[PDB]
């Protein structure tokens, strides 16, 4: 079942509308669920337009022609989630592809921290250097590693948290992985984060 | 095979009305209560309207008083639930249950008092 | 109050078998149906099976047509998903959930009661790789200070991090673990605090790795 906004970005207070099309030709009233990252999804609307008990009134569903819609009348920061529509055919239940809902907000710059590799990790032959980008928006940002000002390639990996529930910012970590051999052949370790019109570099010297 | 069958549910705008019917089989004068229950997502199945078969006395949940009417037809062993002034909070699957063992009337609207049940007929009340 | 508790997930070799449990409580288990819905990592929801024990109705999604069998034990209020012939495509969080007993009978253009309560999910990962517990190295602290814990080279998912055994909730970011080219997982968990506190406040990070029955507690002190 194709839900139409596959992904979506909108500001607090906005009104948001996701569409869901019946797959069969024998129409089936739609249920809608909210799912937060890796948590059990929660029911919101059932029987096309009935608000499930406990769900705030800003949620609502109805029909649009032969399809169904879900509406959040006043988008709120806790509402970032993936939203699924659900149907029954004939002893088969099918969900739709999902619709990811991101809060839009004002730009925020990260606090950048760089962490040297620990002494006990180095004892075992490998060096993990980690760069931390705290509480920023939007999530796109080129983080880049430098070793004695040499740009790195293919030895980094990132992962971002999902949006903070009250301020909508992301956090990012980038781990540079080197062998204890190569880490101790070099002196200056830096990670640079470029967001639009500024780059901020944090660095340390192996002899701290 | 003693069994019960609801029918008559559909979709309804707020303020509208609808009439459900339940039909029993087997032999029907041994029953002593016919009642309508309803069950909504995430909520307990709740007694709405009981009918004492042998005096015709009726018992209503405070949430449906005056809007709903349970009535019978021994000529047919059909019980009915006239639902008036429907509102969204009435949205639920509506079930018909029967007992043939006597229970005191204060328990007439209790789920536990009923030996057998229909599969239910759905009611959606929505703008 | 109603609850659906799940158990029996874990790692298993391809082609192997495994049996999940959905232990229900807080409602009469007979008046309802139990469904299994799974979620491959970073993918949508797949409905897969249901049972209504009191009428022993069962039905099965096509994608698990002959390999999966759902059953139930009204005595102990539990439903089971027995999975055979497991492939890597079956790797998912497996959720169970409640519906109406006669949901198929009720389904129409105007009615769909959906699924109201869900269990927490249990991860089943299908691979040849073998279970390895993590190593935990500090990210030691330098206005406001930021410290953390690196959780390196473990398998399988998942790992949970906390700080000061739950007493430090605020300013914590635990990142999604990433898959390294060694086929093992790595993640970091970090906290910001007053730099005014490193002298007095001791910070332990508490790393649990249930798939290998290991929990490492590590304080993080400032390097001198």
């Amino acid at each position: 079942m194709t839900q139409s906004p596959s992904s979506l970005s909108a500001s607090v207070g906005d009104r948001v509308t996701i569409t869901c099309r019946a797959s069969q030709s024998v129409s089936s009233a739609v249920a809608w669920y909210q799912q937060k990252p890796g948590k059990a999804p929660k029911l919101l609307i059932y029987s096309a337009s009935s608000l499930y008990s406990g769900v705030p009134s800003r949620f609502s569903g109805s029909r649009s022609g032969t399809d169904f819609t879900l509406t959040i009348s006043s988008l709120q920061p806790e509402d970032f989630a993936t939203y699924y529509c659900q149907q029954s055919s004939s002893s088969l239940i099918t969900f739709g592809q999902g619709t990811k809902v991101e809060i839009k907000r004002t730009v925020a710059a990260p606090s950048v921290f760089i962490f040297p590799p620990s002494d006990s990790q180095l004892k075992s032959g490998t060096a993990s250097v980690v760069c931390l980008l705290n509480n920023f928006y939007p999530r796109e940002a080129k983080v880049q590693w430098k070793v004695d000002n040499a740009l790195q390639s293919g030895n980094s990996q990132e992962s971002v948290t999902e949006q903070d529930s009250k301020d909508s910012t992301y956090s990012l970590s980038s781990t540079l992985t080197l062998s204890k051999a190569d880490y101790e052949k070099h002196k200056v370790y830096a990670c640079e984060v470029t967001q639009g019109t500024t780059s901020v570099t944090k660095s340390f010297n192996r002899g701290e | 095979q003693r069994q019960l069958v609801e029918s008559g549910g559909g979709l309804v705008q707020p303020g509208g009305s609808l009439r459900l019917s339940c039909a029993a089989s087997g032999s029907t004068d041994s029953i002593e209560y016919m009642t309508w229950f309803r069950q909504a997502p995430g909520k307990e199945r709740e007694g709405v309207a009981a009918l004492y078969t042998h005096t015709g006395n009726t018992y209503y949940a405070d949430s449906v008083k005056g809007r709903f009417i349970i009535s019978r037809d021994k000529a047919k062993n059909m019980v009915y639930l006239q639902m008036n002034s429907l509102e969204p909070e009435d949205t639920a699957v509506y079930y018909c249950g029967a007992t043939r063992k006597y229970v005191p009337v204060r328990f007439a609207l209790d789920q536990s008092s009923y030996d057998y049940w229909g599969k239910g007929t759905p009611v959606t009340v929505s703008s | 109050e109603v609850q659906l508790v799940e158990s029996g997930g874990g790692l298993v070799q391809p082609g192997g078998s495994l049996r999940l449990s959905c232990a229900a409580s807080g409602f009469n288990f007979s008046y309802y149906s139990i469904h299994w819905v799974r979620q491959a990592p970073g993918k949508g929801l797949e409905w897969v099976a249901y049972i209504s024990s009191s009428s022993s109705y069962t039905s099965y999604a096509d994608s698990v047509k002959g390999r999966f069998t759902i059953s139930a034990d009204t005595s102990k209020n539990t439903a089971y998903l027995q999975m055979n012939s497991l492939r890597a495509e079956d790797t998912a969080v497996y959720y169970c959930a409640r519906g109406y007993q006669y949901w198929q009978y009720h389904a129409s253009w105007y009615w769909n009661g959906g699924l109201d309560y869900w269990g927490q999910g249990t991860l089943v990962t299908v691979s040849s790789a073998s279970t390895k517990g993590p190593s935990v190295f500090p990210l030691a602290p330098s206005g406001t200070a930021a410290l953390g814990c690196l959780v390196k080279d473990y398998f399988p998912e998942p790992v949970t991090v906390s700080w000061n055994s739950g007493a430090l909730t605020s300013g914590v970011h635990t990142f999604p673990a990433v898959l390294q080219s060694s086929g093992l997982y790595s993640l970091s968990s970090v906290v910001t605090v007053p730099s005014s506190s490193l002298g007095t406040q001791t910070y332990i990070c508490n790393v649990n790795h249930k798939p290998s029955n290991t929990k490492v507690d590590k304080k993080v002190e400032p390097k001198s």
